């Protein structure tokens, strides 16, 4: 910062002196090493030399190294942090060194050591100078104790993006993802969201990401899928369906597929599904599975389904197939795969009461019943549950076993279609005869 | 004091519940209306008799 | 064009048939721009001596804020918006001033 007039080199002075401080270190003066140095460094701390202070600075961190001094090596950490503001560079270099000295070194001290080095920086005494060394540094006390209930809370005490900017990009991500991995374990939902929320304002780091980020971030497709959540999980294997696009290792990417396709299904029927499975339909890379036509039983003829024919048809997803991985997963294991069993039904069952509305006026509660292939007190049960959420429009009438999808005509209504009705008969007759004279009045000439 | 507003908050989701099985359909045996709410046929007549009115 | 005609926007206007020919950018007072092209002085920091710590403080409103600005954004502080230089009648305070000028 401050520039002062080349006068004498200070460096001259310590190069002869370092060293010699070594010899009497080995011989077994640890003390005499140490008080000497100190002095010498103030003399340069008041004409505030930085290469003169950083090089003495870590010798005596270096010389308590070999020393052994373990016990004098915390209080000679602490007492060279605070004495008159050091160089603010100064102490940065020390860190570094003493950095290196924590993951190389094994046995138990070390945890204790290590949290005094975390508090000579803490947040005092900070930023570009020691900041990123502290970030690597309360991340070994993370693997310090492999990760449990309480590492959780010690490394979301460290608040990732906000505080440690001047920090390099790739390196922030994988520390605020990390910490995500870690609440997961401790299975706090609620937290794991919220944590991630930050880490999507940003995308597109994956110049060298074969892992780094989009093969990393199936987290979300685990903490997404506690709870209810298919479509949003759906979206997120298609994002990584990118990935095959940079990694596309053919059986990586037939897995890939059969899990997009997998519970695309599941999610319930909305404006926001309707559009997305037109969009996984048709590629050109889905004819390779017979998974293909599944999919394209909820598009096409209306597809009155028979959960019977369905189950007898494609019992492949549950047990084997041409790789069946994601099938194993998603349906192959004993709790969580099974209540996608029962959703997948409601969802089969589900299309058929949809889709027999649409070209059913009164259909009679028995027959309901064959249809959707379940009791008829369960196929009122079902039918209520969808009254009941504003899905389907129905009105039964139990007491002769008849159930009418039909809207009360309204008068206005009645009439409106009416309307409608002429406008287009209308514009037809006008059409009509417009095609007339291309033609009539056309050739007919010649 | 909780204990004193139970009664009035019983009476309140009985209204709510009795909605949330009529409306999903149209005429319907009292019967069944009891067996979904789980209470007897007597009181729950009584119960719809006030409500129409 | 009648979208950058905008309310507050300044538009001549034809002298016999009043009519808005031209959209002009905001007018500069004569005065503001003798205010702003005036200094030939050229003082350095090297001149204005004895104010050492002042000189610290005051271009901690000045320069600091206009550059890094994702410093104070860490703390959570608002850099301060003025400063006053007083004293007595014949230390450095013009001097100063011309200095960041
Ligand atoms: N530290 C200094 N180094 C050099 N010159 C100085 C210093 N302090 C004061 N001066 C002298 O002060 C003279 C006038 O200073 P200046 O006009 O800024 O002071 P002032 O009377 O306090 O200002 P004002 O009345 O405009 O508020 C300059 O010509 C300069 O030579
Ligand atoms: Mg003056």
């Amino acid at each position: 910062g401050r520039i002062v007039k080349m006068e004498v080199d200070y460096s001259a002075t310590v190069d002869q002196r370092l060293p010699e401080c070594a010899k009497l270190a080995k011989e077994g003066r640890l003390q005499e090493v140490i008080e000497t140095l100190l002095s010498l460094e103030k003399q340069t701390r008041t004409a505030s030399d930085m290469v003169s202070t950083s090089r003495i600075l870590v010798a005596v961190v270096k010389m308590c190294y070999e020393a052994k001094e373990w016990d004098l090596l915390n209080e000679n950490i602490m007492l060279l942090s605070k004495r008159r503001s050091q160089l603010k560079q100064a102490v940065a270099k020390m860190v570094q060194q003493c950095c290196t000295y924590v993951e190389e070194i094994t046995d138990l001290p070390i945890k204790l050591r290590l949290i005094d080095t975390l508090r000579m920086v803490t947040e005092g005494k900070i930023y570009v100078e020691i900041e990123r060394a502290r970030l690597t540094k309360t991340l070994a006390t993370i693997k310090e104790q492999n990760g449990d209930v309480k590492e959780a809370a010690s490394i979301l005490q460290e608040l990732q993006v906000e505080t440690y900017g001047s920090m390099e990009k790739k390196e922030r991500v994988e520390f605020i993802l990390e910490q995500m991995r870690l609440c997961l374990a401790v299975k706090d939902y609620i937290r794991t969201q919220i944590i991630s929320k930050k880490i999507n304002t940003k995308f597109f780091q994956e110049e060298n990401t074969e892992k780094l980020k989009l093969k990393y971030y199936n987290l979300m497709i685990q903490l997404d899928q506690h709870e209810g959540s298919y479509l949003s999980i759906c979206k997120h294997y298609r994002a990584i369906y990118d990935t095959p696009c940079i990694q596309a290792e053919s059986e990586k990417w037939q897995q890939a597929l059969k899990s997009v396709v997998l519970y695309v299904i599941l999610a319930p029927f909305d404006n926001e599904q309707s559009d997305l499975v037109h969009r996984i339909s048709g590629d050109k890379k889905l004819e390779e599975i017979p998974k293909y036509k599944d999919l394209l039983k909820l598009f096409t003829t209306m597809e009155l389904m028979r959960w019977s024919t369905l189950v007898e048809d494609y019992g492949m997803e549950l047990r084997k197939g041409s790789l069946e991985s994601p099938a194993t997963d998603v349906f192959g294991s004993t709790e969580e795969g099974e209540k996608r069993w029962k959703d997948l039904k409601n969802r089969v069952v589900e299309h058929n009461i949809r889709i027999m509305a649409k070209y059913y006026t009164r259909i009679t509660m028995k027959r309901m019943a064959q249809l959707l292939d379940l009791s008829v007190d369960e196929s009122e049960a079902f039918l209520s549950n969808l009254v009941v959420n504003k899905t389907i429009f129905a009105k039964v009438d139990r007491l002769a076993g008849i159930i009418n999808f039909q809207r009360p005509k309204d008068p206005n209504n009645l009439l409106n279609d009416w309307s409608q009705k002429l406008n287009s008969l209308m514009s037809l007759v006008n059409k009509t005869t417009h095609l007339i004279a291309k033609e009539e009045m056309i050739h007919n000439l010649q | 004091i909780i204990s004193t507003h139970l009664a009035k908050l019983y009476d309140n989701l009985l209204e709510q519940n009795l909605i949330r099985v009529i409306e999903p359909f149209s005429r319907v045996q009292i019967e069944h209306i009891s067996s979904l709410i789980k209470l007897s046929k007597a009181d729950v007549e009584r119960k719809l008799s006030q409500m129409i009115l | 064009d009648k979208s950058k005609l905008k309310p507050g926007t300044r538009v001549a206007l034809d002298m016999t048939t009043l009519t808005i020919m031209r959209y002009l950018p905001r007018e500069v007072d004569p005065l503001v721009y003798n205010m702003s092209h005036e200094d030939p002085g050229n003082v350095s920091y090297s001149e204005i001596g004895g104010l050492s710590e002042q000189i610290r403080e005051l271009r901690e409103v000045i320069e600091l804020p206009l550059t890094n600005p994702e410093l104070f954004q860490r703390v959570g502080i608002i850099p301060p918006k003025g400063c006053l230089l007083y004293g007595p009648p014949g230390t450095g305070k013009t001097l100063l001033a011309r200095a960041v000028a």
